[PDB]
């Protein structure tokens, strides 16, 4: 991030939160991953891929 | 501590003994209020002095 | 946000770029490995200049922006709690594993599959170290062989002149603070100080806490045999604030009035010392001329202007407590010690306070004398790893002969175990063998000899001449077989060099991308 | 992106060149000033035209110049220690240490490892040091021969200086000052006086420890059995070294009260001084006229305007004590002086002692037209007193002027006959650097260096250990007959310091510079 | 050869920068020299042929060339004459060293060779000089009058010459003291009157007025150098002022060298204030808690004489103190009249001062330089080694002075110095260039002479500058 | 004497270049082998030489390695006379090709 600290993990939910892509169609798939956490809580990498 | 301190400037020598005691009084009061409720285990987020 | 100007590195070129950034650190420290390793010039941000070959000190002073290069620095904090000597050897070994991994990426082998090969070959090398290891202090605790081992470690530093005397001190210091049977030695209980002047042969072992402060008055008693210690945050006198008193005297009427009130406070607190039975009074501030005048009549020595962190170190070592005010004084808060003396240095006015227990204790402090501050600073690091060598021998006395004999003997077993793995990880086991050969190879290169002719010559000796491992002489001694040269490193250190180097290579290979935004 | 934004690190190839080029540039700068014929140099600060000056002194050049290279900074620090401790050979250390690094750079291009070169110089250093010990000739007896050697060493130290022309009269001043000492080599016992007026040949000398300072207004010119007591405090007025404290004055009578309070405070101070039972008083601060009359009424000589160097020197010469606190009487040691007389030299009142405890001290009074001449006269004289005091402690002397430098180079060459393979080439470059000192001396004199230096090799090859260079006639002759020699401790110090300085540069293969603040 | 390192590049930079200064001032040498036009940065344009004035306006930034500027200043302090000649001689020497350095001769050999030629050059000019008597005031009058005729004012030189002679002979014992202090003679110039009116005062005469103090006369003077409360402060200010006056009154000082105007009048103390430090030095040699009587001077009668053309002056005579001092009063119509009148006095005092230190007279018009170059050529034949060519280069560099005077006279520079060399071979130094008649003539009959100190100090000071420049290896910029 | 001393050292240095090049073409270390021979022939041991077979220094009389005297005398003289002509010529005058 802008602070200089590095985040290391394979979690798909955490990576998508840090990207924050400005493309409008890209924000749609990001929002679907957030709804995946409330209903289930995992599989965000599978749904996006 | 960086948070709770006591700073009072007086020209009286006898008041210096009370100010030093008053700074310890605030700490002694915070330790007494814990004993007043009868709490055996004290878990603090900030460090605790000796 | 801030997607534009965001530095991104991905793909197969990302791994080759991370290895290149890692080899830049390994190629820098490989010249300083060994006792003959060349030094490094350090220019501080404030303009200071220091020269040291210590690997742990270099990594702390290196400022690297690249992320993978920062991971190599964080490894030093983990190893210094164990070895503190061959820390450079781990960075060199980590750079050799990545350098040989570059040849495997061209063949199309997946990075995770390469990391599995190193982990599989690491356990074979660690297992081989247990067979060839020999003991020393097994079943019998003796200080005679323990002192000779520490004499070799100090030979690589600038203290190599006085190296023989400083070995007996580190032995008696660790055995005092903890028992060898306990196998628990804390570094926080051991302190190291020093001051310019004198020589390194003047190093002494004092059991207790020592700080440099003078007495409240020079005529105070210099020797206190009984143990009474009063540690307070306030001096003995009418109460004064922490900054400025600023007494208001209007005329002689207020002078004679306040002086009588002060005169009552003069004899009250000085005679209060004998009421609690205390002898030595440790106060954070100094005493007036009248306060020291009453101490000379009652024979009550004291220390003035004690520092803030010094108060905590004296109460812990002497077994006392911090007393905020004389109203809380009691017999339990008094500190103990066997002797209290004031020892000056030459004509210097320092006169460091000396607190001696006259018996064993749980904390000791080693003091070092020398003509240069930089030499004393390097003498402090000279004892740092020396304590780790003694501590490792206390935990496990099994040792493996160093000087490159350990790394070469392991690759012979790993290369044979490679043909027993019908799988793509076989290549990683072969590359792991050539990587272990780099550490003993850098020793001969720093000695001004042909690296390859020295390496292959030792291989033939261990296979043919004798089964025990033979080392390489970097000091230009008589011959090989460092067992006669008494160059020995602990077995725990050998297991950590392979384990920590495997962790770093495994983490670097599994990271395929590095992201970070730029300035917008 | 390893080191950016002010952080620079030169690699093994570049930090190699940078270390030597920075160090060689320092040695090549001051090499023109070596020898009595050495060139001058102009020093001018950037932005200020009042710094213009011309000096041939190699020590002064290195002090005023700045050094941004940490490799060259070590060489500069080793040169200042040479000037501050021994006082002679500041240029010799810098030039010899630079020649070792210039030859070591050519050996690295041959792929000779630096650690091997260091192993060669350590063995050659012991062989070169034993050569001076075998050729060192001292004198236990025959003080005439011992005094003559002091004149040759003093005349050699004063060479290539501002006093080099008049040094013939100055050799009698420096030697007599050290000859009268006959004891510990403490230089505080010999005072130096700088007075305006007169030429350089008018410089006088006093063996009774003459003082450079004048005391009081009306003082007695003679006193019998004067007890010396030094004190440190303001003797003038109130508010000494006290800033921020004021006094409310509503009228003239308030000023008269201050004058009465001043005389009251001075009276109490004079009483405590007189309780010591002293016939003389010394203080660093100036003495006001009222306590001066209180001292003159009791016979106590009032000495004022003393400096930091005075208290240290007046204590050992007269056998007294610093005694900063005169409050408690008779707890301090008092000096011993037979007579204190007033001598006027240079139209100035000066203080002359007599019969002091350990009266082997003395004072040299310089005479010059301006202060810049007197300052350079003291620096050239003080450097001479350092080596002469060292000669009293160690009387071994060796022959200079290329005699000792060439002899050490011959012993290293014979050592190259029995040696392993790689150490042979390393010690040969060490011997070549020792022959560079007599070569540079001939270049600054205009004489042919290749002719004179090469004949010295054939001269010291078979016998003739005393041969050397003669700058006067431009030929080779006996150094013992010509009277050219230097102390033994100077050669051993320059030889070891130059070897230790060049050894540190080789041990550094990389230079790490952090980000400047 | 190779010569990888070239320190001689700075040597050539020092010679080029120094020669550029000597080449400029060369055309201004001699009474017939061409005038030069100097334009100030503000746009002001001036025209002067004086060499000492132009060198100050050049603003020389080069270190080696500044040494020649300071060399001209050292020449005016000692001899006071021949400022332009010194710069030209020093410029020709460095130009001759260029041909020597190209041959491979080392500077220290060149520097030591000029010293032997300098010691021999002094003996040559001394043996050919004319010894004169210092006690004779007829020679001092004629030597100063003929010298000031080549100066700006040739008409009034007959008046100002005896005023300077009688001043020096009064303050200096004739044919006894070899040192003369020019600061012991003060010249005061004022507007009004004429140069025909001059007064030599044995005491001191200043420019100050005693206003507003009305005492104006002090005989036998010892001179020395140093609403109710609102009204009460005015009484206290008078107390502090009078307090410092009481301490002065106890010592007996009647004249002080600097509401208080009235207190000094009650004590009959003459007020002398607003005095320059350089003017105090003239009074220093002539005659509060640290103020005592021992530092006081002495005087007989002090007073202020106000004349028509001399303005307001303080006339103090009968100092009665150890020393010898005089004072000259100068009058004139305008400011330029008294300006050149005083400037002619300084030139007159310097020539007399040169005659006191060294008693001799030599011919002018390039005569000393040709005779010097003639004998050094024969002296170079007896020398051996590198000193043979070094002395010849030092001798041939002396030809620039006569060739310059012949060029400004309209004659042929090459043919003039050639014919004169053979005249000095058969004859004596009397031969030379006469700029008044425009041709070769005997200078002895032309009554053109100069004191020996001018030529000796010209060779002594210029040689030390040339040797100092050659010994410079390089320049280092510190910070 | 002085000026002839430097010229002889360069002549002796060229003779040491012959065994140096032989060691370089064999892949060995010329710095060690040539330096040991100079130290060997410095005091005694006039028969020491290089062994290309074993890669070390040994006696030439025992190993049976020798060369004719007329050959070495001719190589020594023909090399000195050839370098003397080239050194003496400071200028080359070339004409027009025919």
């Amino acid at each position: 991030d802008g602070r200089g600290k590095a985040t290391i993990s394979n979690d798909g939910a955490t990576i998508l939160k840090l990207l924050d892509v400005v493309h409008p169609a890209a924000k749609t798939l990001v929002d679907i991953a957030k709804s995946q956490d409330a209903e289930v809580g995992d599989g965000t990498t599978s749904v996006t891929l | 501590a960086e948070k709770d301190n006591a700073e009072i400037r007086v020209h009286t020598v006898e008041d210096y003994q009370a100010i030093v005691d008053a700074e310890w009084n605030i700490l002694y009061d915070k330790l007494e209020k814990i004993h007043h409720s009868g709490a055996k285990v004290v878990s603090s987020k900030l460090p605790i002095g000796d | 946000k801030d997607q534009d100007r965001k530095s991104r590195l991905m793909g197969l070129e990302a791994l080759k770029s991370h290895i290149m950034a890692a080899k830049a650190v390994a190629n820098t420290m490989r010249t300083s490995l060994g006792p003959n390793g060349l030094d490094k010039m350090m220019v501080d941000k404030d303009g200071d200049v220091t020269v040291t070959n210590d690997g742990a000190t270099i990594l702390s002073m290196m400022d690297v922006d690249h992320q993978i290069a920062k991971l190599m620095v964080e490894l030093s904090k983990s190893q210094d709690d164990e070895i503190g000597d061959g820390t450079t050897g781990v960075v060199v070994l980590a750079g050799a594993l990545l350098e040989e991994a570059e040849q495997l990426l061209d063949r199309g082998i997946h990075p995770i599959r390469i990391a599995d090969g190193y982990e599989q070959a690491a356990r074979v090398a660690i297992e081989h170290l247990d067979k060839i290891s020999d003991s020393v202090l097994v079943d019998i605790k003796d200080t005679e062989p323990l002192i000779q081992t520490a004499k070799t470690t100090l030979g690589s530093k600038v203290v190599n002149s006085c190296h023989r005397q400083m070995a007996e001190i580190a032995v008696n210091a660790v055995l005092t603070v903890a028992d060898m049977e306990r196998r628990d030695v804390d570094f926080e209980l051991i302190k190291v100080e020093g001051k310019v002047g004198g020589r390194l042969e003047d190093t002494k072992l004092i059991k207790g806490v020592i700080v440099d402060k003078d007495f409240s008055h020079p005529q105070m008693p210099k020797k206190v045999e009984d143990a009474k210690i009063a540690i307070l945050t306030c001096p003995f006198e009418p109460p004064k604030p922490k900054t400025k008193h600023k007494l208001d005297v209007t005329s002689v009427e207020d002078y004679k009035a306040l002086q009588k009130y002060e005169k009552e406070k003069f004899e009250e607190m000085i005679q209060q010392i004998k009421e609690t039975g205390a002898n030595l009074a440790i106060c954070q501030w100094g005493f007036d001329d009248e306060a020291n005048h009453l101490l000379l009549q009652n024979n009550l020595p004291a220390v003035r202007w004690v520092g803030g962190p010094e108060i905590e170190l004296i109460a812990i070592a002497t077994g006392g407590r911090i007393v905020p005010r004389f109203s809380e004084l009691t017999a339990e808060k008094l500190g103990f010690a066997g002797l209290v003396q004031e020892i000056s240095f030459g004509t210097t006015k320092d006169k460091m306070l000396v607190i001696e227990q006259c018996k064993n204790s749980r904390a000791v402090t080693i003091f070092i004398r020398g003509g240069n501050k930089m030499i004393i600073e390097e003498a402090k690091r000279s004892l740092h790893d020396a304590l780790c060598v003694i501590r490792n021998l206390i935990r496990d006395n099994r040792v493996v002969y160093g000087g490159g004999a350990a790394e070469i003997s392991c690759a012979l077993a790993v290369s044979q175990e490679a043909d027993k793995c019908p799988t793509l990880e076989q290549y990683a086991m072969r590359a792991f063998a050539d990587a272990l050969e780099v550490i003993p190879m850098a020793l001969s290169e720093n000695s001004g000899m042909n690296p390859i002719q020295t390496m292959t010559e030792v291989r033939a000796r261990q296979v043919k001449e004798m089964n025990p491992a033979l080392g390489i002489d970097c000091l230009h001694k008589g011959t090989n077989d460092m067992k006669q040269q008494h160059v020995i490193e602990t077995l725990i250190g050998k297991k950590q060099q392979i384990s920590l180097a495997t962790q770093m290579v495994r983490m670097i290979l599994k990271i395929d991308d590095i992201r970070k935004p730029g300035e917008s | 992106n390893i080191f950016k934004a002010g952080a620079d690190e030169e690699r093994a190839e570049t930090a190699r060149l940078t270390s030597f080029i920075g160090a060689i540039a320092i040695g090549d700068l001051v090499k023109s000033t070596l020898g009595p014929k050495g060139m001058d140099k102009i020093l001018l600060s950037s932005g200020r035209d009042a710094s213009l000056m011309v000096t041939n002194d190699g020590a002064t050049i290195l002090k005023n110049i700045g050094v941004d290279n940490p490799a060259a900074k070590v060489l500069v620090d080793m040169s200042r220690v040479q000037d501050d401790e021994v006082g002679d050979g500041t240029t010799s250390v810098t030039v010899l240490a630079a020649e070792l690094l210039r030859e070591a750079e050519s050996l690295i291009a041959k792929k000779i490892h630096p650690q091997t070169i260091i192993a060669g110089w350590r063995e050659a250093t012991k062989a070169a040091r034993e050569a001076l010990l075998s050729s060192a000739v001292d004198h236990g007896s025959d003080e005439v021969k011992f005094r003559q050697d002091l004149m040759n060493i003093a005349g050699t130290t004063l060479s290539s200086k501002l006093l080099t022309h008049h040094k013939d009269h100055f050799t009698k001043l420096a030697v007599e000052a050290v000859l009268r000492l006959k004891g510990s080599g403490n230089l505080e016992a010999i005072h130096i006086i700088k007075k305006l007026g007169g030429s350089l040949a008018d410089s006088y000398l006093d063996e009774g420890f003459l003082l450079d300072k004048k005391i009081g207004v009306n003082q007695p010119k003679r006193i019998e059995n004067a007890k010396i007591l030094i004190a440190n405090t303001g003797m003038d007025t109130d508010k000494i070294k006290i800033f921020g404290s004021r006094v409310r004055v509503d009228s003239t009578a308030k000023v008269a009260e201050i004058e009465h309070a001043e005389k009251e405070k001075m009276k109490e101070k004079v009483e405590r001084i007189l309780k010591h039972g002293i016939n003389c008083f010394i203080n660093r601060q100036l003495i006001y006229n009222y306590p001066e009359q209180l001292f003159g009424a009791a016979g106590v000589m009032a000495i004022e305007h003393a400096d930091f160097a005075g208290v240290e020197r007046l204590a050992l010469v007269t056998g007294g004590e610093i005694a900063s606190t005169f409050d408690h009487p008779e707890l301090v040691k008092l000096g011993s002086c037979k007579l204190i007389e007033e001598v006027m030299i240079g139209e100035d009142k000066l203080i002359h002692f007599s019969g002091v405890a350990l009266g082997e001290a003395c004072t040299i009074v310089l005479r010059g037209a301006t202060q810049q001449i007197l300052d350079e006269a003291e620096r050239s004289l003080h450097d001479a007193l350092c080596v002469l005091a060292q000669t009293v402690k160690d009387s071994r002397t060796v022959y200079g002027g290329g005699c000792s430098e060439m002899l050490m180079a011959h012993a290293v060459t014979q050592l190259a006959n029995r040696t392993p393979g790689k150490e042979a080439v390393a010690m040969e470059s060490y011997a070549k650097a020792l022959r560079m000192l007599p070569t540079i001396i001939a270049d600054n004199a205009g004489y042919d260096s290749a002719d004179l230096v090469a004949q010295l090799r054939a001269a010291h090859s078979e016998g003739n250990t005393t041969a050397g260079l003669d700058m006067r006639e431009g030929t080779i002759g006996d150094m013992a007959i010509l009277g050219i020699t230097e102390s033994f401790q100077v050669k051993r110090q320059v030889l070891l310091s130059a070897a230790e300085a060049a050894e540190v540069i080789l041990r550094v293969d990389n230079i790490i510079k952090a980000a400047p603040r | 050869y190779q010569d990888r390192d070239k320190p001689a590049q700075i040597r050539f930079s020092n010679i080029s920068a120094a020669k550029a200064v000597a080449d400029a001032i060369r055309t201004s040498l001699g009474p017939k020299g061409m005038d030069k036009m100097i334009q100030d940065g503000k746009g002001d344009v001036t025209i002067t042929n004086d060499g000492a004035t132009i060198l100050k306006q050049m603003q020389v930034l080069h270190p080696a060339a500044r040494m020649l500027v300071e060399l001209s200043k050292a020449q005016d302090i000692e001899a006071g004459d021949g400022t332009t000649s010194v710069v030209i001689i020093a410029g020709s020497l460095l130009d001759s060293c260029t041909k020597l350095l190209q041959k491979g001769i080392h500077p220290t050999i060149i520097s030591e060779s000029f010293q032997k030629a300098l010691e021999k050059g002094i003996e040559i000019l001394t043996d050919m000089s004319r010894p004169v008597e210092l006690s004779d005031r007829e020679t001092l009058l004629n030597s100063a009058t003929t010298s000031l005729n080549s100066k700006v004012v040739s008409q009034y030189s007959s008046l100002l010459s005896p005023m300077s002679v009688n001043a020096v002979m009064k303050v200096i014992d004739p044919a006894t003291a070899t040192s003369v202090d020019l600061r012991d003679i003060k010249i005061v110039k004022k507007l009004g009157g004429t140069i025909d009116d001059c007064e030599l005062v044995e005491g001191l005469v200043l420019t100050q007025k005693v206003s507003n103090s009305g005492i104006t006369r002090v005989e036998k003077a010892k001179i020395g150098l140093i609403y109710a409360q609102m009204d009460r402060v005015l009484r206290e200010e008078r107390a502090y002022i009078l307090n410092l006056v009481k301490q002065i009154k106890k010592t007996g000082c009647n004249v002080l060298l600097i509401l208080a105007l009235h207190f000094l009048n009650k004590m009959k103390i003459m007020v002398i204030k607003d005095i320059e430090r350089e003017d105090i030095e003239f009074i220093c040699k002539t005659i509060i808690d640290q103020f005592t009587a021992d530092m006081l001077g002495s005087a007989e009668l002090a007073e202020e004489v106000n004349l028509n053309g001399s303005g307001k002056l303080l006339k103090i005579t009968g100092c009665a103190s150890p020393g010898k001092t005089v004072t000259i009063v100068v009058r004139g119509s305008n400011k330029l009249v008294i300006e050149e009148a005083e400037r002619s006095i300084h030139d007159a005092l310097c020539v007399i001062r040169c005659l006191v230190k060294k008693r001799a007279l030599i011919a002018g018009g390039g005569a000393p330089e040709i005779e010097l170059a003639l004998r050094l050529t024969e002296y170079s034949r007896t020398l051996s080694g590198m000193e043979s060519y070094c002395v010849r280069a030092f001798a041939d560099a002396m030809e620039v002075i006569p060739s310059t005077l012949a060029e400004n006279a309209g004659l042929n520079p090459i043919s003039t110095v050639t014919e004169l060399r053979n005249r000095h071979a058969q004859g004596e130094k009397t031969a030379g260039i006469n700029v008044r008649k425009g041709g070769i003539s005997n200078i002895l009959e032309e009554l053109v002479v100069q004191p020996l100190l001018v030529s000796v100090s010209a060779l002594t000071l210029a040689t030390e500058t040339v040797r100092s420049i050659l010994k410079i290896d390089d320049v280092v910029n510190t910070r």
